[PDB]
């Protein structure tokens, strides 16, 4: 399903993107948000809460430094370009992509995404188990999981 | 299933080249009619 | 391999119908079939084998033994009880404290139905015979047993009927004494059927006398003949060596001379080496092991293997093919150690890629490249009209030979190829036959 | 074609892009390889005639083999290839045996241990696609996970153990408290016995902090510390600062990522293979044996499930049947079972 | 560095135990206190690794075949005495392979010291058990004495040139078994060496510690410093011309040096000396390396010169 | 006991009883080609 | 005996490179090699090494290569 | 018809699969000489040195108390054994073989001394499966053998000659030697019998096997950059058969290049595409 | 080459009265199926 | 060189001219001597000659020409890849 | 008998591959027996790290606390940081006894080892080492006694210093086996270890004295005429 998608354009133009925040259960955190926002070319300028001040430009590679800078002084969910709000031609851009996971650099024009996206997927796979392995089949497929009340 | 160069890294970069190479003998049959 | 008890086959779930009910252990099975020898493949839970007390009565169902025990007094009658009937009643556990006339605990532990629950010791009818019921055969050599995990415990199951035979091998050390009755019990060692005392052991075959208190006009003496170094159903050596010396007065019933893989009649299955748990500079870092030269300088891991190649010789459209002494264009000196029938002599070393049977077939006229045939000419040589097709040893150890047997056909046999063979044999035969 | 499989073994001399390859497969593999090498050294004539020298094994063609296989990277995979890193090129190496030697840091990657596992081996043609699978898939480059940014170089069992047991520093040794410049003098210490492993000891380091020279601060830390520190290369916001740890499995797949994220890709393979044989020559000096007596069970268990048994008796007598055997086993047996649990930890 | 330290005194204390130079000890009480575990250890791992000792490299008996044969009056089959014959300790003091000889026949026990051989093959382990037969036939075995070091395969000597019916088995060249290592620090500190060497007969145990101690000190030593084939072919191998072929078959030349050295006398005194073509012959004698004279009138004149 | 155990003593741990022994292993296969084949007279062959 | 950290800073494709060099070592097959000394060393390893201290941008003749038929 | 029994005396190699009597495997690594080996006390060294770190991943412990009752009823054999050798049937002897021993031990006859022959290689130990020899029983054992009632002796270095500062554990294990050969595993093919209708190398390693470049083993390549790798890998080495000889004579002149124009799979599949009602034409 | 054979294990040719345990239904509930399953011969059943 | 691969449903007209011949008799090859039917799945003058170069009854099997047929046989000379 | 002359021998041990540096070296001996390369290694470096003859400083300067003070006037660093620099000092005493060393500077400048007066003839090798720049202020007037020693010894009137000087003129020892052979046999080890000695005496000096010094202590055999 995911072969064809292979990074054809280095800078799509697009000025949308989606909401990423950290995950919370209680009184205490599962992941940061600097590990989960990292990687990724920020969508818009993020604004210092309280201060006025400017922590990162508008368009930029989130490296290290900004990581840990993001992670430092408390902000809320920022706003990230990624390869879903792409609207590019046919493939995807290096813009919404973000940062390589192989390699520190960004990804490189004609890597292939979806089969590494995949094997990724695959690879914890076997170790698992109401969730679990079935339950993430029954995920992707998207099919109906029980009768439940209609919004 | 054909055989041919895949069309993602290297495969991508050879039929890009090939691109700008068939651009460039158009640009240079178009002078000489 | 014989009490194995498969699911497939004409009229069983295939393993694809298989599921996850089938594989899973059910808690009858205490006592009837040992969960524990079983194959770590796709098809697990389907290859399981039976226990070593079970049994299987007249209709095809499993049974199993249990010494019947009264109120408090444990009876001496044991009687098997079957699996459906076994139902209803209860069973206590063997290990109780059997000191007096009856267990004095009042709270053996014991399985009324499927589930162990503390009974009393009112209304106990069955006991458990021995603790070696619900392990099977393979698993019940493993020393040392109920101190690794189950999982794992599965796995030198596997690997117990997996070694092959070693010569000069010993019994272990540490055993869990069943070993020799699995020995004793199964067709691999011979066993005196008299009680008569030996004359003389030719290594070949042992002589026995007929007995103390022989029957009369009976046999005079019974001669066993130990089989030597044959191909085995895996390729592997099979060898029987005597134990017995002159005189030596030998009861009915006792074994005579080890089988393969077997000493003083105990079972083995390979040698043991002194051991030391530690990294050595990262050599065993992952599920690996380190050895030293002295175990291979005394030779106490070689084994012996046959592979038992085959030719054949069949007739063909355009003529009959040949097993001719000389191929065309071969050279002279890979015609060494090859007699003049074609077949490599008995006891010859031969390499990777040698020719066992000169064997040339009949090849019909075929067009030829100019450049060849210029070539020919220039050279005037003559052009062969048969085709090389050579039994060649592949890629290997490449042994020595052991023996060969060749087969005629019933218009010619021993014309003018392995008249020798036949010699020696018929020579073998009135040898035999004279000794005996 | 122009492949083969086999057994794999372990080899710790071997480096971290070089793979041991058997003489058997190496001389089917290249064969077109060596007749292209022996046509091209004057040592043979015809190609049908070439195909013979080969065939009887001469000892001449030995150096040819070796010739050849110099940069010629080949391609090893297991047979369950899940992710992208099963498949990683070596540099082949001529080594006696059958057995396919391999190096302990690129196992965790290909997720096979050595009990029966084979790998197979291809040998790419071209010319392109040769020089192709050294710069894009050979071992080195192939350092961190493609699902997150995880080195995958981490080591597994023996190498962690080893820098874990010279991590560790105890108050009571002998040989506390003297100072020690060089390195070289608490070798030589050591060699006499005067100093323990590990030991409260100040000794003369640099760290080079701001980027330039520093004047060799005294730290006090063991003489197992300082030790693989200075494996570490020069660079700032890395140290000895970072040895403080314990050398924990986690805390040093930690110190793997920032050392490649501060410095490049050399320094972290060349500072990878510098430490795996430390760790294997500390494993293998110190007693890892484990014993019959290291295993302990704690004395207050045998009080424990006495005191557990008598408590479940009175809920057997009381008894609804369904809520007394579900209470008296989630109380008394679930308590019991981590409170043993805590005891012997 | 040079008899500057504690030197130990020579004439170690040899401990004559009740083995005939079978179980011996040594000891060193001021032996370079701190260089117990080197000296004593690099002593002890050269006198595993090389020693020249001797074993049978070669079994060949008549009622055999191959190494998977059976006898008939022997107990046991033939490679089972293989791995008995392999563990005979002997020593054969001169180079050059032998013969070893046994031929006997009686209640069974066929003792290693029932060996007729020379005056060169002193046999060890006169207790020795080979095979046992149970009063049958008697058996001819001959047997074959070399030395090496260490070990080696039974395919790497044996199958190297021999015909068929000679039962090839590996030997292993080790005078010692088992040694022993031990440091005690004396009465001044100062570490006391005590090493028990055992061996069998073929070298006594104060002569391995000095053959190793003396093959230690010559690896040692490597550290310090000072502190024409043209004339084999025959005169018709060239085929120059017809005429030239002619006139050399009629002057009986077999060699190209009879008629390199005469360079115009015999030429011109021939019937038909081509004027044009003693030219070229030159040149093409010229052009293969070789010219008038330029060596022994006749050097290989005899048939040695023939490959 | 006679000859095996002679030759070469093994002792063995544990306090458990041996009245009833272990039928030979291979009673199965043989025992339900029996029951196929008589190999009797015949007034038997009934089953 | 080169890691692809200094040819990856010069040509931060990563996949260009792979092209580059085989061009480079096929031009290198004859009359070539005037730049950077062989070293013992094989054609895409001394391309790879000399590429590090060479001008990346040569894929004009190339692309002049298969430009016209 | 013609049979050759060819027979091979196959001997421990580097590679070979051997495991022991539990569930423990592992392919036998390089062998060291025996001088490099651990050099124990008295003169006598290892012959196996196993990886300890195997007992808290697998919860398997019965092989520790293995090697410990190994070790110590090979001390008694050893000690037994050298009784004997000062004076053959001697009475204190018999007294202590009776002790050891739990009697129909001692026998009137003269077999004696063939008894001690077979014990001096350890007496044997026979244990019930769930009957087993407790904790008390092995310590008493290990106490009586004259080993350290703890299990573990010093043991010397011979890489070094240096003593490890710490106890380790040394015994008799039972090892068996597993059917997994490496000389019967290895194999390599570069040319050899192709298919009958698809025109591909033959698997299996009977007649020249070629290695299955499964399709898992596709997606790899594409994961990674490699496009000319993955291309001559499935059309000019097995699939096209009219330029597979031309890599092999440009491969055998010294030139490297390769040219694949379709595989034969393709044309196959073709056919049997038009075989049916299906019209598969090419165009272009 | 000697080839033993091994011991099969099916079903016993009894009748049977098994329920699923509230599957294959649109609600919760049993069918209680009983089977008549033969050795030789057509099976029955008698599903709710 | 070949691309946009088209698939549709194949006329019968199509299917005569993709076909050299019509097969009548169901036979695939002789008892007694091994070789083509006349009109046999297995046929020579249908699927061209079985050797290389050679063809039928020991006329042309010279291999020189390869655009002669064989008149009393009835198949050409040509390559063996020609019968796939 | 001839048998420590048939196995193979190393005729070419002169591999200096190291040339750094007088200091620095790296010897060669590929051509060796399987075995003796660790062997002889690890003897060659037990040896090297043992005693020899070499000299030593164990000495300090008056107006000071041992391991209590830390600066008199103006001091760069610690007493330990002078300490430890002093104890870093190449020198080679030709007499014996323990002779006296004095030193003594002024001005802001850094100083020098051969600023150093030696009196009983026991020059500096390498007088760069210590590096003090004290400026406007009086630590000078040290006093030194060297003392001939072999090996490594431990820290053994008021004012003097415990401090363990290295008598041995090497630093640091490291030896490794890479069997290098093509097709005759796949063991024959080699010998790669070098040296870092100070400048006292050069490496190949060093190796030829640890050799002669084990020849010489080897002799525990029969004199065999
Ligand atoms: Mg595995
Ligand atoms: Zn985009
Ligand atoms: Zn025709």
């Amino acid at each position: 399903v995911a072969q064809d998608c292979i990074i054809v354009e280095e800078d799509c133009g697009t000025t949308k993107g989606i909401t990423l925040r950290a995950v919370v259960e209680g009184g205490d955190v599962l992941v940061s948000l600097g590990s989960r926002v990292l990687g990724r070319f920020t969508a818009e300028d993020v604004k210092d809460p309280g201060t006025g001040e400017l922590v990162v430009p508008a368009d930029t590679y989130i490296d290290e430094n900004i990581a840990d800078a993001i992670e430092a002084a408390v902000v809320q969910s920022v706003k990230v370009r990624s390869v879903l709000t792409c609207e590019a031609k046919i493939g995807v851009c290096g813009a919404c992509y973000g940062r390589d996971l192989a390699r520190g650099t960004p990804v490189n024009i004609g890597e292939a995404v979806g089969v590494i996206a995949a094997q990724s997927i695959g690879e914890p796979g076997t170790q698992l188990t109401t969730g679990g392995l079935p339950r993430v089949a029954e995920l992707f497929e998207a099919r109906r999981p029980k009768d439940c009340a209609v919004i | 299933i054909v055989g041919r160069l895949i069309p993602a890294g290297t495969g991508s970069y050879l039929r890009s080249l090939q691109r700008v190479a068939a651009k460039r003998d158009e640009q240079l049959a178009q002078q000489r009619e | 391999h014989k009490r194995r008890l498969s699911a497939l086959g004409p009229g069983g779930l295939t393993r694809e119908r298989a599921g996850f009910e089938v594989r899973d252990v059910h808690p009858t099975h205490y006592g009837r079939i040992c969960p524990i020898e079983t194959p770590e493949g796709p098809n697990i839970g389907l290859i399981n084998s039976l226990a070593t007390h079970a049994r299987v009565n007249k209709y095809g169902f499993i049974e199993s033994p249990y010494r019947r025990v009264k109120d408090g007094k444990p009876q001496d009658e044991v009687v098997y009880m079957s699996a459906m009937e076994e139902s209803k009643h209860v069973i206590a556990q063997s290990n109780i404290k059997v000191a007096e006339g009856e267990i004095v605990e009042d709270l053996v532990p014991g399985r009324i139905n499927g589930e162990p629950t503390l009974l009393q010791k009112e209304t106990v009818d069955l006991m458990d015979v021995s603790p070696r019921q619900v392990v099977s055969v393979a698993a019940a050599l493993i020393p040392f047993l109920e101190n690794d995990d189950a999982n794992r415990a599965l796995m030198g199951s596997n690997m117990q009927r997996q070694a092959v035979p070693l010569v000069q091998s010993d019994a272990p050390l540490v055993g869990t004494g069943m070993e020799a009755v699995v020995a004793r019990d199964s067709g691999a060692v011979v066993i005196a059927k008299r009680t008569g005392v030996v004359e003389q052991i030719d290594g070949t075959r042992i002589v026995i006398r007929a007995t103390e208190e022989t029957d009369p006009a009976r046999s005079g003496v019974d001669i066993y003949r130990m089989s030597k170094f044959q191909r085995s159903n895996q390729s592997t050596c099979i060898n029987q060596r005597p134990l017995v010396k002159v005189g030596d007065r030998i009861v009915a019933g006792d074994i005579i001379a080890d089988g393969p893989s077997t000493e003083l009649g105990e079972l083995a299955l390979g040698r043991n080496a002194l051991v030391a748990f530690m990294p050595w500079n990262g050599y065993n870092f992952e599920d690996s092991i380190l050895i030293s030269e002295r175990i291979v300088r005394d030779d106490v891991f070689t084994s012996i293997h046959i592979e038992e190649f085959e030719v054949m010789a069949r007739d063909t459209k355009l003529g009959p093919e040949e097993i001719t002494r000389d191929i065309p264009n071969v050279g002279e000196e890979a015609l060494r150690n090859l007699d003049e029938a074609g077949i490599v002599a008995i006891g010859a070393e031969v390499q990777p890629g040698d020719i066992l049977v000169g064997k040339v077939t009949p090849k019909g006229e075929s067009p030829m490249t100019p450049e060849e045939k210029l070539l020919r000419a220039i050279f005037g040589e003559k052009a062969s009209d048969v085709r090389d097709t050579s039994l060649r040893l592949p890629p290997g150890v490449a042994g020595t030979i052991v023996d060969v047997r060749v087969f005629n056909r019933h218009g010619v046999d021993k014309d003018e190829r392995a008249l020798a063979i036949e010699r020696a044999e018929i020579d073998r035969l009135g040898k035999d036959r004279d000794d005996e | 074609d122009y492949s083969g499989r086999s057994v794999i073994v372990v080899g710790p001399e071997l480096k971290l892009h070089e793979c041991g390859l058997p003489k058997k497969m190496a001389l089917e593999l290249f064969k077109p390889f060596i007749y292209a090498r022996l046509d091209a050294k004057g040592l043979s004539g015809t190609v049908k005639q070439s195909k013979r020298m080969v065939e009887r094994e001469q000892p001449q063609v030995w150096d040819i083999l070796e010739e050849v296989i110099r940069e010629h990277p080949v391609l090893l995979n297991r047979a369950p290839t899940l992710h992208r890193l099963g498949i990683q090129a070596f540099e082949p190496k001529l080594i006696e045996g059958k057995a396919i030697q391999l190096h302990p840091l690129v196992c965790a990657a290909f997720n096979a241990d050595f009990d029966g596992d084979q790998m197979a081996v291809h040998v790419p043609l071209s010319l392109e696609a040769q020089l192709e699978a050294r710069v894009l898939m050979m071992s080195t480059n192939n350092i961190l996970s493609p699902a997150n940014g995880r080195p995958i170089i981490v080591p597994s069992q023996d190498i962690v153990l080893g820098l874990y047991y010279l991590s560790v520093a105890r108050d009571g040794e002998p040989g506390e408290g003297k100072i020690f410049a060089d390195l070289g003098e608490i070798e030589a210490a050591m060699d006499a016995g005067v100093v323990s492993l590990h030991a409260k000891i100040k000794a003369r380091h640099t760290e080079m902090t701001p980027e330039g020279v520093l004047l060799r601060k005294v730290i006090d830390t063991t003489p197992g510390r300082m030790k693989i520190a200075a494996l570490l290369p020069h660079h700032p916001q890395i140290g000895h600062r970072l040895i403080e740890k314990a050398l924990t499995k986690k805390e040093i797949g930690n110190l793997i990522d920032i050392v490649y994220r501060h410095c490049g890709q050399k320094a972290t393979v060349i500072f990878a293979d510098k430490v795996m044989g430390l760790g294997f020559k500390e494993a293998a000096k110190a007693g890892i044996s484990f014993g019959k007596d290291d295993i302990i069970i704690p004395v207050r268990k045998t009080a424990i499930v006495e005191e557990t048994r008598k408590l479940a008796e009175e809920y057997e007598q009381q008894y609804i049947t369904k809520g007394e055997k579900y209470n008296k086993v989630v109380d008394a047996w679930a308590k019991a079972t981590d409170r043993v649990a805590d005891e012997m930890m | 560095r040079n008899w500057n330290e504690l030197i130990r005194p020579e004439k170690p204390q040899i401990e004559t135990g009740a083995d005939a130079t079978r179980k011996a000890r040594i000891v060193a009480e001021p032996l370079e206190r701190g260089f117990g575990v080197t000296l004593g250890n690099a002593l002890r791992r050269v006198l595993l690794s090389s020693l020249q000792g001797a074993a049978v490299t070669a079994i060949q008996i008549d009622g055999v075949v191959h190494e998977f044969s059976s006898l008939e009056g022997v107990r046991e089959d033939v490679v089972d005495i293989v791995l008995n014959i392999k563990q005979l300790a002997v020593r054969m003091h001169a180079e050059g392979p032998k013969r070893m000889t046994l031929r006997a026949t009686g209640p069974g026990p066929v003792t290693a010291g029932q060996i007729e051989t020379p005056a060169d093959i002193e046999i060890l382990n006169p207790d020795h058990v080979l095979c046992t037969l149970d009063d049958g036939a008697s058996v001819r075995m001959e047997f074959t004495v070399n030395n090496g070091k260490g070990y080696v395969p039974a395919d790497r000597n044996r199958p190297e040139d021999a015909p068929i019916g000679l039962i090839a088995v590996d030997a292993l060249y080790s005078p010692v078994k088992r040694v022993a290592y031990r440091v005690e620090p004396t009465r001044l500190d100062y570490d006391k060496l005590i090493l028990e060497v055992e061996t069998n007969g073929a070298v006594t145990p104060v002569d391995a510690v000095a053959y190793a101690a003396r093959i230690l000190q010559d690896q040692l030593q490597i550290f310090i410093t000072f502190e024409n084939p043209a004339l084999l072919k025959k005169v018709d191998e060239l085929e120059l011309s017809v005429r030239s072929a002619n006139c050399l078959k009629n002057d009986n030349i077999v060699y190209i040096g009879d008629l390199i050295q005469k360079t115009e006398a015999e030429m011109l005194r021939t019937p038909n000396f081509g004027r044009k073509s003693l030219n070229e012959i030159k040149e093409v004698l010229a052009g293969m390396g070789l010219h008038l004279g330029m060596d022994v009138p006749n050097w290989p004149p005899e048939n040695i010169e023939d490959l | 006991q006679s000859f095996t155990g002679k030759k070469r003593i093994r002792k063995s741990f544990g306090r458990i009883p041996e009245a009833v022994q272990m039928p030979n292993l291979i009673e199965v296969q043989r025992s339900s080609y029996e029951q196929f084949l008589q190999r009797e007279t015949r007034p038997g062959l009934r089953r | 005996r080169v890691t692809v950290e200094d040819c990856v800073e010069k040509v931060p494709n990563r996949f260009a490179l792979v092209l580059l060099s085989a061009h480079r070592a096929r031009g290198i097959s004859a009359g070539a090699a005037l730049m950077v000394d062989r070293d013992n060393d094989k054609n895409p390893v001394v391309a790879l090494r000399e590429i590090a201290d060479d001008v990346i941008d040569h894929e004009g003749l190339k692309e002049h290569l298969i430009s016209t038929l | 018809m013609v049979k050759v029994f060819v027979a091979v005396k196959r001997k421990l190699q580097p590679g070979d699969k051997m495991a022991g009597r539990h569930g423990n495997k592992g392919v036998i690594s390089r062998i060291l000489p025996i001088e490099d080996m651990p050099f124990l006390a008295d003169g006598t060294h290892v012959d196996v040195v196993l990886n300890p770190l195997g007992v808290p991943s697998r919860m398997n412990v019965g092989q520790i108390f293995e090697t410990h009752l190994g070790w110590a009823c090979a001390n008694l054999g050893k000690q037994i054994t050298n009784l004997l050798e000062d004076w053959q049937q001697g009475g204190q002897k018999q007294a202590l073989v009776e002790r050891l021993t739990e009697e129909e031990l001692p026998d009137t006859e003269e077999g004696l001394v063939e008894l001690a022959r077979n014990l001096g290689k350890g007496v044997p130990i026979a244990t019930p499966v769930f009957d087993g020899a407790r904790m008390d029983d092995i310590e008493g054992h290990l106490e009586m053998a004259g080993v350290n009632k703890s299990g573990q002796s010093i043991l010397f270095d011979g890489l070094t000659g240096e003593q490890f500062k710490r106890p380790v554990t040394v015994g008799y294990i039972y090892m068996l030697k597993l059917h997994h050969l490496v000389d019967d595993k290895i194999h390599a093919r570069s040319i050899g019998p192709y298919s009958l209708v698809t025109q591909q190398p033959l698997g299996g390693k009977a007649q020249f096997g070629g290695q299955r470049f499964g399709e898992m083993e596709v997606w790899a390549l594409e994961a990674y950059g490699a496009a000319y790798t993955l291309q001559e890998m499935l059309t000019v080495k097995s699939d096209d058969v009219a330029g597979r000889t031309k890599v092999y004579e440009s491969i055998v002149r010294g030139d490297d290049t390769f040219e694949a124009g379709i595989p034969e799979s393709f044309n196959v599949l073709v056919k049997e595409m038009r075989s049916l009602g299906l019209n598969v034409e090419l165009e272009n | 080459t000697e080839r033993v054979i091994v011991s099969q294990m099916h079903r016993s040719p009894g009748v049977f009265f098994d329920h699923d345990k509230g599957k294959t239904h649109a609600s919760g509930k049993l069918l209680f199926a009983a089977r008549v399953i033969p050795y030789r011969g057509s099976w029955l059943d008698f599903e709710f | 060189t070949f691309d946009q691969i088209r698939i549709s449903l194949a006329s019968p007209e199509k299917i005569r001219s993709w076909s050299f011949g019509e097969i009548k008799k169901p036979e695939t090859i002789n008892y007694r001597t091994f070789k083509p039917e006349r009109d046999g799945l297995f046929c020579a003058r249908i699927f061209g000659p079985t050797k290389d170069y050679e063809c039928l009854c020991g006329k042309y099997k010279r291999m020189k020409y390869k655009g002669i047929i064989c008149e009393k046989c009835g198949v050409e000379v040509t390559l063996a890849r020609v019968r796939r």
